[PDB]
């Protein structure tokens, strides 16, 4: 935000801390004095910017962060890593990025007891009715690898998925429940879409506001003698919204059934998404000008080269962190 | 000699294309040194 201030009128506005306009840039017919790409480094910055709003950016709902440090404390990370199960290691990409990720359960206690008592069940049905094969080892192993273990045959419907990270370990995300996935059999790739409102906050919080009236009118009614959804109601502010997709690859067979058991009710988030294509606001697609001109442009130019430089100075030190 | 060449390149009263501007920034970036303060 402390980026400074362009002067007027210049062919480009200040979008991200960037330079960067609606329409295609023309910089033949604009620029007297283009710097190069290099000289410029808007695209670099356009980049490391993207990559590290990625890895840390909206897209998912945030649940367990690090804590930035005989402090009990210390004993927590044991109990956090416990309460998750350890699932194995896949590849998601970003636009024009990608990542990898290792998988995790967020372990859903009332799917234990069901499960327990459904153990029960069947064992009381089943008492009222009444050198070594390689090739089996292999069978076994195809078969845990399609078929489940004892923890995924408890956890195959309505189990609870978090993403971390492996680049950056310190932040764990909810995989969209409000998402559309499907399951490409024939390139082992997962594609999910989502639709994510930039001022969902503020839907929220008039949400609350919604909900405080109406319980104050029901007080009222007693004191003489419920499927609230803020997108369908008629005084929600104008969302700010945007579509999203993104493909996973890298999952396999027995995982696919956890994943699309998991998720939501098609046709309900269908039709919510429909309200919210008609009541929101779409983002405007707008083109980024990596060329600037040395001249009338130097103070911007010097300004990105400086955050450039500051932003590699921090940069050696998160390895060396390790 | 090259720029000779060029020179009759150059639109001539007729239907010319925007090509031409590039070669015109070309010759327009030639105004002055470059003072560009900090290698990226």
């Amino acid at each position: 935000a402390s980026r400074a201030k362009l002067a007027t009128n210049r062919p480009f506005e200040i979008v991200a801390g960037l330079p960067a306009s609606v329409e295609l840039p023309n910089y033949n017919s604009s620029l007297t004095h283009p710097q190069s790409i290099k000289n410029s480094g808007v695209l670099y910055d356009s980049l490391v910017s993207s990559r590290r709003t990625w890895v840390q950016g909206e897209m998912f709902e945030l649940y367990w962060r690090r804590p930035k440090k005989e402090s009990p404390t210390s004993g927590t990370i044991p109990l956090i890593r416990d309460k998750m199960q350890k699932m194995c290691d896949c590849v998601m990409s970003g636009g024009p990025h990608t990542f990898k990720v290792r998988l995790f359960i967020l372990k859903n206690d009332k799917i234990e007891q069901k499960w327990q008592d459904e153990q029960e069940l069947k064992k009381k049905e089943k008492e009222l009715k009444r050198p070594k094969r390689k090739r089996r080892k292999n069978a076994i192993k195809e078969d845990k690898d399609m078929q489940l273990t004892a923890f995924q045959q408890k956890y195959v419907q309505g189990a609870e998925i978090i993403l971390e990270y492996l680049e950056f370990t310190h932040s764990r995300y909810y995989l969209p429940k409000k998402s559309v996935v499907e399951f490409l059999e024939d390139t082992d790739e997962i594609i999910i879409s989502w639709i994510v409102i930039h001022n969902s906050k503020e839907i929220e919080k008039f949400k609350t506001k919604k909900i405080k009236a109406k319980l104050k009118a029901d007080q009222k009614l007693n004191k003489e003698d419920v499927s609230f959804n803020p997108l369908f109601e008629a005084d929600c502010p104008t969302p700010l919204y945007t579509p999203m997709t993104m493909k996973l690859s890298g999952i396999h067979k027995r995982f696919n059934q956890i994943i699309r058991n998991s998720v939501s009710p098609m046709e309900e988030v269908v039709k919510e998404m429909e309200k919210i294509l008609q009541i929101g606001t779409r983002l405007s697609g707008y083109n980024l000008w990596y060329q600037l001109d040395g001249y009338d442009d130097e103070a911007l130019s010097e300004s990105l080269r400086f955050e450039l430089n500051e932003w590699e100075h921090a940069m050696r030190s998160r390895r060396h962190k390790r | 000699s090259l720029d000779l060449s060029a020179l009759a390149n150059f639109p001539s009263f007729g239907e010319y294309d925007k090509k031409i501007v590039h070669q015109i920034n070309t010759e327009i970036n030639k105004d002055l040194e470059i003072k560009i303060k900090t290698q990226p």
